[PDB]
């Protein structure tokens, strides 16, 4: 009873069905993004569960348009189908209007689409939160969207097995800086935050993968993070938990 | 249960009325199929009930065209879909290259047919809402590879056979193919062993009026053989068995 | 151009031939205008010849859709009936359209129908269709008989299109000719028109205004 | 040629006092042709009478159309439709077919029965509401008609000044017609009997 | 719509179709016999009530062809589907091929409508199962087809259908030689008339006969004509 | 135009059609039948314009055949050249225009009466005592209506009909090659060799 | 106002052997008195023995052979590995001609092979559909003085034996590949001279069960 | 997919369709109306309650215009009275005023709107408007007319009449009340006072409302000058105007 | 849920019978006697309303008679709201064929029509059948006048005499001790009346709770005049046959 279908509704002004779908995405791998003042520095927990993979070739970092970063967790399929939507949606406003699409508008557009599959019965709910964000005339975004199509502006924002940790860390941080903090800075504590978060995944390896996109270091654009940078960020959140 | 819906899966890993498509095979009146080099022999039980049933105008085989034959085994309701595309298939083959369609490709079409089951998978347009329920013992030959026999499943799979049987009396023909198949056949021995095993599977009198040949020949194309040359092949099975 | 066929008591003979043109200049020598619909059935091309050939095949994939779901060999008034409507539907919508279908049965006999792009099916015993049809005409139907030898139903065949080849501008190439039987057709070669002509001069005494 | 002056055909409408008069010509022809005489222009449902002049097919596709409209309202309400309410359908079907249009002009005549008030409405080939209260002529010849109808007529004629008026108009430019004339009929419409009646005329 | 209602059985059957011949067997009763020279199929109508009219009662043989008829037995309603429907392909099949409807194109016609309805999910097939008989142009050999709502058809010399078929069958096969067909008009009426005896009865009051023969020639008998051949049967 | 002739007589109605076809500026058949029945006792003959008028009486044949045998019952000819008219009312419009004339001659039993209609392309039915169509009627009207005396037999009818014959070969610089003569009568339809 | 039809030009000949065929053809494209390429070979190797030739107006011609080519993967993917045949590859693009036949093409396309018999096989279409077999046939702007020419020396037609004067014809010979490349090469010579659309290079494809071969010459630039 | 195009209603195996008893229940939780039809005019009430005492109900209409001489009047739920309303407007202007060009008779109209209602007990994702409407009216073929429109969608004719809750209550007071001849006036006076014994509420004009299909009004027609045409037989009567006559009882 | 919520209810019964099609004969048992009888002169319907109220106006209610055209008017038993949707569909249906034929539409076919609709609703979409039952008075030329009945199966069944709705049986046991093949309108408007009377839904029968219609020949010129009485016109007839 009133979980059938998501046109069952309970007395309990609650959807089950759908609370039920974010079980899955706290199933998901650790993902987290940090709005900084001039950018966002998002990462994600790319695990190893045998030496049989091939390291930072899996991407869980799809990019929209140019200049905003997508990232998620929970179940990788409806993720990545999100994600090529909204790829489509991106390419119609770069037509209509010749600008990119910003990040207010994006996610307007995503949350319409996953809000519509919680009312149709013809249509799966969503089991996925992405973390989207980026740069646009506009300032710096990051925002989290719900299976249930809700989002926010976030100064801070996790999802996946280890939200609990990063999100606490997040607060320290916000305490530590009040306003933010440059994006250059938050490459090592985006690593930092995600190796404390790999508390919950220490049964386990991991790969280290993070993106970016901030105004100050690419110049508003959406980029990867590896290299000589990348490296420093592990090496600095290597000695943090130890 | 897991019937209930068109492409539900069950704890099984595979589809349930998939299954009940193998056992509506198990309902048909047995067709039995021998191939060798020397051209391929198609045979069919009709299944008299009364003295009242015409019989040799009712037949289990069938001509898709000149060069492949075909005998079908189950629900004959499902069949009339399938024949009937069948015969289109290697007709648009032949309006399009002016050419004879191979019997594996033939096959293949019609296995694409079976596989309609949903209403709401994938884009392909769905003419269904379940599986069929009969199977095919497309016998042919082309030029590539000569003479073919194909078994194709009401699931959307094929297998390319020496011989096979379908029907009720499936499992007790399939022992006899196991004991009795040998690459050294020719023609007519292979047709004596249809009859041989077609026999066995009989419920009735084994006659010329409940049971009928046909042969794929590349010279002589697709010939039905008349109630005539039955009922000497079956005459003379009992002088074989009367070697015994 | 020139196609004719003419029943009689053998069954139809078909002769065309095989001059095809393109604007004043002469594409081919080598262009048979016969589409073989079927071993019982003889289509003549004339109109567009994309258009003919095209249907004609076309024809012949539903001649054995009938053949296979009747599991009796089609009848003759059932094809002629089949392409009509189709060119109808392509009526105000431009195909071009003629030919003859040829065909000898058990149940009607010998039986031409023209068909044409407006949709027409005719009977007859008779038809020239083509761009060289009115000397085809005048000298096949002053010969013309319904009592009349397989022998010489083949040279008034010929006969036929040579008169033709000699007055008209794109008409000529070569002869083929056919004789549909009630077991089906057989083909009687392919004869030269270039020397046929000098051939027939010397033996009936024809083609007196030629110098020679 | 104008898919509306080839078979032409004319329609006559008058009022008088306490009566309506329509009229109209039998000859229906295809071109210079004369096809028949034997082809009357007039209807009716109930106490409204139709007349329809212009194109042959459409002449009579639209007299059945009408009848179809009228059948449903009058098992609908229960009673006769009104020239008034007819009038408003006539205009809402004419103007369906905007783009291919009709080419026609019905012409609407009766008598309200609620006030027992004489009307008559005319229209054109997309179809528009024309009121008068003294003559609507339609057709081709209906030019000639505008012009005698206006000579004869003085306001509010009796019956049978009224069958003498209208039988003139109409003759007269009928045979000053290639396609109209070729005999006539009246009909004089009072609120309880209606008497058709022929004219002899010359045959043209 | 596409909520399936052919649902696959665990018998490998389809829950639609034994249902449909669940309402065959609470049909009418059509027989049909095949003689040398004629084809007979005589029905069961239902009324046996009181104050009923039989000029404007549909028939329960209807004719679809000039020798080519159509009879049914189950539901009244689902019946006149078929014949409407068969009609038009008579006119189409005339239209494009030219000559009458053989009895063959329209046996594999009526299956394709309860095939097509048996396969997909939002039809179900009709409850009806049809004898179709009569003759081919220029042929005097009489054909008998049967055709069942599974869309499955099968070629006869003599049948029966519908109610109590079993027993009416039966009693066919002792009074019929496949080899030997009643070579007179007569006894193929007298024939069917006792077939009809056994579960129709009722006088003649819902015995029907129509009797085909070659040369376009279909006659339909009425209740006073077919108590002539039953006081014959009774005598006999 | 092809020859179409119509002449209503008191017993039965006449109809006769031209066997020439012509197509191009060559004759290709001169002995070829363009009439079809509709019903037992309704005929229709056709002419026009080539091709369009061989399509259409096969499909009108269809249609009216459909509701004769589903009901059992033959439409009278009034009705059965109403429907034609609707058919054509509506194909003018239609992307084909259909350019058939018809003269469906008919013997009604409903009301027991012959009844003869003059349909043109158009499609507008009337009925009358005599038609044509093309411009070989344009010969034969004056001779019809000079003739025909309202009481009229088969016999005198055919005679008239060989008139008309005469008058149109003389007047028409076309060759109609004969013409073939059908009765639609209560008794069936019937052939006269005759012409 | 706009006609989505041009001309390109260039020209084609195809010559059915008896164990060989050769579809040569020009490099030159033109636009009216333009050029507007020296080096752009239009005959074309579509794979299996089969070439393909589709010239006239460029465009059209592009996508018949586009089309083509992915038909040749289908037939190998569908058809389980059939290998195709000069007949099957006929009929094949005669569809996709008489598709486009109310918005018509405007190519002469040819194709050249073997057939199954192990002899030459060539078949020529119209820009809309139908084909016929012929020996020799020549497609493009400069055909019809090619044509003629190519028939003398290949059927010998208007030939006779010498010293009977038009009683005995000078029969049908045999033809080998080596042959036919100086027949080739010496018609489109001429060809350059006294015609326009012809020029830059010529490319004679030889193809036979052995291989395919692609052989290049020089024409004059003018 | 969505295969929903099942029929919501079904037949119930002692007769009846079970859905629309259901909305049948749902016309006697909602509120009190009735029509009075005099020989003189037509007079509709009904009852007006909030779900707030902060909610104005002189914002709240219950009685709506469908054309100019034709009221319309619900009992049941308000959300299903609110979109077949305006479906009832619709229809009348699609149909008979893009057809022939005039308002409707009250016949007329009443019987396409039961047209609505029975393709919503079609077919699935519709269910049946859960209301019952009184259509009071006056057309210019059939005089005065009143009718009740079923969630059934079958209508009747009647000459006095009570929906809602207190229906029962209502009709059985009407039943010494109405005579063959009755004035308009007396019409109103008995309307208030049999909806004083349905009404929990107030029972000042300011929670009572009342309109009549009386008489034509031509000055609020909304242009003068052409005699011939007629203004609105509705009338609204405002608060002020529906407490003179609580004194008139 | 698009399927979980789906009953089934186009699909048979294991007796081969519609569950729908047999509640709603159930249905139109509740809705009152309608009539009709077959003189030779003419049809009479007679039906008695299965509501009254003396507040309700029945002097202007048409809950049971309809006209679907000038020759052919219906009697209503079951919903009146269900039969709406068919009356008007039956209105097209008649004047279509009016429009094109320029023929009244005869009363086979158009009973025939209404009849497929109804079938139409248990062979797809999933929908009910409307619940009428439809007494047919219908004149043509070629059976004079016609009879039938048509339950919401959808099919029809040719009568003399018949009765649906409240107490059909009782009503029926009247008709057939009553009835002469040589019966007048006359005598066919007071079996009617009578045979209500005894079918009575209150306990008294009332003018104003009948509607009563007749199609008669008596017409001049061979013409059919439908004539739906008022209720004080039934009032006289009642008086007739002295129930009053």
């Amino acid at each position: 009873g009133y979980d059938l279908s998501n046109s069952v509704f309970s007395p309990d002004g609650r959807n089950f069905q759908v609370e039920y779908a974010v079980k899955a995405v706290e199933n998901g791998t650790t993902s987290i993004g940090i709005k900084c003042n001039d950018g966002v520095v998002f990462a994600v927990e790319k695990l190893i569960t045998s030496k049989l993979l091939v390291p930072q070739k899996n991407v869980k970092i799809q990019v929209v348009d140019r200049h905003i970063g997508c990232v998620y967790s929970g179940l990788i399929p409806d993720g990545r189908h999100l994600v090529n939507r909204g790829r489509e949606e991106a390419a119609s406003f770069k037509k209509l209007y010749k600008t990119p699409i910003p990040i207010p508008a994006f996610a307007d557009r995503l949350g319409q689409y996953v809000q519509a599959h919680t009312l149709y019965n013809s249509v799966r709910p969503f089991g996925v939160s992405t973390i989207f964000g980026g740069v646009d005339k506009n300032g710096a975004h990051l925002y989290m969207l719900e299976p249930s199509g809700s989002y926010w502006g976030y100064k801070g924002a996790a999802t996946g097995k280890g939200r609990q940790s990063a999100k606490a860390e997040l607060e320290k941080l916000v305490d530590h800086h009040p306003e933010g903090l440059s994006a250059r800075e938050a490459v090592k504590q985006a690593a930092k935050i995600i190796y404390l978060a790999h508390e919950d995944n220490k049964e386990k390896d991991f790969e280290l993968e993070i993106s970016w996109c901030s105004l100050s270091e690419t110049n508003g654009l959406h980029k990867f993070v590896k290299g000589d940078l990348l490296q420093e960020a592990i090496d600095f959140a290597q000695k943090e938990i130890n | 249960e897991y019937d209930r819906g068109v492409s539900t899966f069950s704890p099984e890993g595979r589809l349930f009325q998939v299954e009940y498509s193998l056992e509506a095979i198990k309902l048909g009146s047995t067709a039995i199929g021998i191939a060798t080099k020397e051209g391929v022999v198609l045979g069919v039980e009709k299944r008299a009930t009364s003295p009242l049933l015409e019989s040799d105008s009712i037949e289990k085989i069938v001509e898709i065209d000149r060069h492949i034959g075909c005998a079908m085994s189950g629900l004959t309701a499902d069949a009339r879909s399938m024949i009937e595309h069948a015969r289109t298939a290697a007709v648009t083959h032949n309006l399009y290259y002016d050419e004879d369609i191979n019997v594996e490709s033939l096959t293949q079409s019609v296995c694409d047919l079976a596989l309609r089951f949903g209403e709401g998978a994938s884009g392909e347009e769905r003419l269904m809402s379940r599986p069929f329920g009969v199977a095919l013992l497309i016998a042919g030959h082309d030029a590539d590879d000569g003479y073919q026999l194909f078994h194709a499943e009401p699931s959307g799979t094929f297998y390319r056979y020496n011989a096979k049987a379908i029907g009720s009396g499936s499992e007790g023909a399939q022992a006899e193919l196991l004991n009795e198949w040998h690459s050294s056949l020719t023609l007519k021995e292979a047709e004596l062993l249809v009859l041989k095993i077609l026999k066995q599977v009989m419920e009735e009198k084994l006659d010329e009026n409940n049971a009928q040949l046909s042969c794929i020949t590349k010279q002589d194309g697709f010939k039905i053989y008349d109630n005539e040359k039955t009922a000497e092949l079956i005459k003379e099975l009992k002088e074989k068995e009367a070697a015994e | 151009t020139t196609t004719l066929a003419f029943r009689f008591q053998g069954g139809i003979i078909v002769a065309v031939d095989s001059r095809a043109t393109a604007g004043n200049w002469v594409a081919s020598q080598t262009v048979k205008k016969v589409i073989e619909i079927n071993p019982f059935l003889l289509g003549t091309m004339a109109g567009g010849a994309a258009d003919c050939q095209f249907w004609e095949t076309w024809l012949g994939s539903q001649c054995r859709l009938h053949e296979l779901r009747e599991k009796e060999r089609i009848s003759v008034a059932a094809a002629s009936k089949i392409l009509s409507n189709l060119v109808y539907q392509y009526k105000g919508a431009g195909l071009s359209m003629g030919t003859m279908i040829c065909g000898y049965t058990r149940k009607e006999g010998p039986t031409i129908y023209y068909v044409d792009s407006d949709g027409t099916r005719l009977k007859g015993d008779i038809f020239c269709v083509g761009s060289g049809q009115t000397f085809a005409y005048g000298v096949l139907d002053s010969n013309y008989k319904w009592d009349l030898s397989v022998e010489d139903a083949l040279y008034l065949g010929k006969r036929s299109i040579l008169a033709a080849a000699h007055r008209d501008a794109y008409s000529g190439g070569s002869v083929n000719l056919y004789h549909v039987t009630e077991d089906g057709w057989i083909y009687h070669g392919n004869h030269d028109v270039g020397e046929l002509f000098w051939k027939v001069k010397e033996e009936e005494g024809s083609f007196n205004n030629v110098i020679g | 040629s104008d898919p509306s002056s080839i078979n032409g055909g004319i329609v006559v409408a008058m009022t008088g006092k306490d009566c309506v008069a329509i009229a109209c010509d039998l000859r229906l022809g295809s071109q210079s042709l004369g096809v028949s005489n034997k082809f009357e222009k007039i209807f009716h449902y109930g106490h409204v009478f139709l007349g329809i002049t212009g194109l042959a097919t459409d002449v009579t596709t639209l007299n059945e159309m009408f009848r179809y409209k009228t059948n449903l309202y009058k098992l609908k309400e229960e009673r006769a439709i009104e020239p008034e309410t007819f009038t408003q359908l006539v205009s809402s079907s004419l103007y369906e077919r905007r783009f291919g249009p009709y080419f026609v002009g019905p012409v609407v005549a009766g008598i309200n029965s609620k006030s027992g008030k004489p009307f008559i409405a005319g229209f054109d080939l997309i179809g528009c509401i024309d009121e008068a209260k003294d003559f609507i002529v339609s057709g081709t010849a209906s030019d000639q008609l505008f012009g005698m109808c206006e000579s004869l007529y003085e306001p509010n004629l009796e019956p049978e000044d009224l069958f003498e008026t209208i039988s003139q108009a109409l003759l007269n430019a009928a045979d000053r017609d290639a396609l109209s004339g070729w005999g006539a009929v009246v009909y004089i419409i009072k609120k309880d009997e209606v008497v058709k009646r022929y004219l002899k005329m010359r045959q043209d | 719509y596409d909520r399936a209602l052919s649902i696959f059985s665990p018998d490998g059957h389809i829950f639609q179709v034994e249902y449909a011949l669940e309402a065959v067997k609470r049909g009418t009763c059509a027989v049909g016999v095949k003689g040398k020279n004629c084809v007979v199929l005589g029905c069961e109508r239902r009324s046996t009530l009181k104050l009923q009219d039989t000029r404007i009662t549909p028939s329960k043989v209807s004719k679809i062809d000039s020798h080519v008829v159509l009879s049914f037995s189950g539901l009244n309603a689902d019946s006149r589907i078929l014949i409407e429907k068969a009609r038009v392909e008579a006119q189409s099949h005339r239209l494009t091929l030219e000559d009458p409807v053989t009895v063959e194109y329209l046996t594999r016609y009526v299956a394709g409508v309860q095939q097509r309805y048996t396969q997909s999910g939002g039809v179900r097939p009709f409850g009806v199962s049809t004898l179709i008989a009569g003759f081919d142009p220029r042929d005097d050999e009489p054909k008998l087809y049967q055709t069942e709502p599974s869309g499955i058809y099968s070629s006869w010399s003599a049948q029966t259908i519908g109610r109590n078929s079993k027993t009416v069958r039966e009693f066919l096969e002792k009074n019929y030689d496949r080899k030997e067909p009643p070579a007179t008009v007569e006894e193929c009426v007298k024939l069917t008339v006792r077939s009809l005896l056994e579960v129709v009865q009722t006088g003649a009051k819902n015995i029907e006969i129509t009797v085909v023969k070659p040369d376009s020639d279909i006659v339909a008998l009425s209740s006073e004509e077919i108590n002539q051949y039953v006081t014959q049967i009774e005598q006999e | 135009m092809d020859i179409i002739l119509g002449i209503r007589v008191q017993d039965s109605v006449i109809l006769a059609s031209s066997k020439a076809v012509t197509r191009g500026i060559s004759v290709l058949k001169d002995s070829d039948d363009k009439t079809r029945q509709l019903s037992p006792h309704t005929l229709m003959s056709f002419a026009g314009e080539a091709g369009d008028t061989v399509q259409f009486a096969e499909y009108i044949q269809a249609n009216i055949q459909l509701y004769s045998i589903r009901e059992d019952y033959e439409l009278s000819p009034q009705a059965v050249s109403s429907f034609v008219r609707q058919e054509l009312a509506k194909s003018i419009r239609s992307r084909r225009p259909y350019q058939v004339n018809v003269l469906i001659g008919g013997y009604d039993k409903k009301k027991n009466k012959p009844e003869l209609y003059q349909i043109d392309y158009l499609g507008t039915k009337v009925e009358l005592p005599y038609g044509a169509h093309g411009y070989s009627g344009f010969y034969t009207f004056s001779l019809l209506d000079h003739h025909y005396r309202p009481d009229m037999t088969t016999e005198e009818g055919l005679d008239l009909l060989k008139l008309c014959v005469q008058e149109l070969e003389k007047r028409m610089p076309m060759d109609f090659k004969g013409v073939i003569v059908k009765i639609v009568d209560k008794d069936g339809i019937r052939q006269v060799d005759d012409f | 106002q706009f006609n989505p039809y041009g001309d390109n030009g260039g020209t084609i000949l195809g010559i059915a052997g008896e164990d060989f065929a050769v579809l040569a053809g020009d490099t030159r494209n033109i636009t009216d008195y333009s050029i507007n390429s020296r080096y752009e070979p239009k005959v074309f190797d579509c794979g299996d023995n089969i070439v393909m030739s589709a010239n006239g107006f460029a465009a059209d011609g592009d996508a018949l052979v586009k089309r083509f080519k992915n038909s040749v993967k289908w037939y190998h993917f569908d058809h389980n590995d059939k290998k195709l045949s000069i007949n099957s590859a006929a009929r094949n693009i005669q569809h996709l001609l008489y598709g486009k036949r109310f918005f018509p093409y405007y190519v002469h396309t040819i194709i050249a092979g073997l057939d199954e018999d192990g002899k030459g096989a060539v078949y020529s279409f119209d820009p809309v559909g139908s084909y016929e077999r012929e020996q020799c046939r020549a497609g493009g702007a400069a055909a019809s003085l090619i044509m003629p020419f190519l028939d003398n020396q290949v059927n010998f037609k208007n030939q006779y034996e010498p010293g009977t004067n038009g009683k005995v014809k000078k029969p049908l010979k045999y033809l080998s590949v080596e042959e036919v490349i100086k027949l080739v090469r010496d018609s489109f010579t001429s060809a350059t001279e006294r015609h326009i659309q012809v020029g830059d290079g010529l490319e004679i494809l030889i193809v036979t069960k052995d291989g395919v071969r692609k052989e290049f010459y020089e024409l004059k630039r003018d | 997919t969505d295969r929903y195009s099942f029929s919501l209603t079904t037949f119930s195996p002692s007769g009846k369709l079970g859905q629309i008893d259901y909305a049948l229940t749902a016309v006697k939780q909602g509120v009190t109306s009735l029509g009075i039809k005099a020989t003189n005019g037509v007079v509709i009430a009904t009852e007006k309650k909030s779900s707030s005492p902060l909610a104005m109900s002189e914002t709240l209409s219950k009685v709506s215009l469908l054309t100019p001489d034709i009221g319309a009047v619900y009992s049941g739920m308000g959300p299903d009275y609110r979109v077949l309303v305006d479906k009832s407007r619709k229809v009348a202007h699609t149909s008979y005023k893009r057809i022939y060009g005039e308002y409707p008779p009250t016949k007329l109209l009443v019987s396409e709107v039961a047209k609505i209602m029975q393709e919503a007990t079609q077919s699935g994702g519709v269910r049946p408007f859960g209301v019952s409407l009184l259509i009071a009216g006056h057309d210019e073929f059939n005089g005065f007319s009143l009718y009740q429109v079923d969630p059934s969608g079958s209508y009747f004719p009647w000459k006095a009449t009570a929906i809602g809750k207190g229906s029962v209550a209502a009709k059985t007071f009407l039943e010494k009340r109405w005579n063959d001849e009755l004035e308009l006036e007396d019409a109103i006076h008995i309307a208030l006072l049999t909806l004083k014994e349905s009404v929990e509420g107030e029972f000042n004009g300011d929670t009572i409302e009342l309109a009549i299909i009386g008489d034509e009004n031509p000055d609020l027609l909304g242009y003068t000058g052409i005699p011939t045409d007629k203004g609105p037989r509705f009338r609204k009567l405002t608060s002020q105007e529906i407490n003179d006559r609580l004194e008139a009882l | 849920g698009s399927r979980r919520y789906d009953s089934r209810t186009t699909i048979f019964s294991p007796e081969g019978r519609l569950y729908q099609v047999e509640y709603a004969l159930e249905s139109i048992s509740h809705a009152g006697t309608a009539i009709g009888i077959m003189a030779s002169d003419g049809i009479v319907l007679a039906a008695e309303r299965k509501v009254t109220s003396t507040l309700l106006e029945q002097d202007t209610s048409t809950e049971k008679l309809y006209k679907l055209n000038d020759k052919i008017a219906v009697a209503v038993a079951g919903l009146t709201a269900d039969a709406e949707i068919l009356i008007n569909t039956a209105r097209i249906h008649a004047q279509n064929y009016l429009k094109t034929y320029n023929e009244d539409i005869p009363v086979e076919i158009l009973v025939r029509r209404l009849s497929d609709i109804k079938q139409g609703y248990t062979q797809h979409g999933g929908l009910r059948p409307f619940g009428v039952s439809f007494i047919y008075a219908g004149y043509d030329d070629r059976y004079g006048y016609q009879l039938y009945t048509s339950n919401p199966s959808g099919n029809y069944t040719g009568w003399k005499a018949i009765s649906v709705g409240a107490n059909t049986s009782a009503a029926q046991t009247l008709l057939q001790m009553d009835y002469k093949d040589d019966m007048k309108v006359d005598d066919a408007i007071e079996l009617a009346l009578k045979t209500l009377s005894k079918t009575t839904d209150s306990s008294a029968l009332t003018y104003d709770r009948l509607e009563f219609a007749t199609i008669r020949k008596g017409a001049n010129d061979g013409e059919v005049y439908q004539k739906i009485f008022k209720p004080q016109e039934i009032k006289d007839i009642l008086v007739k046959t002295g129930i009053t």
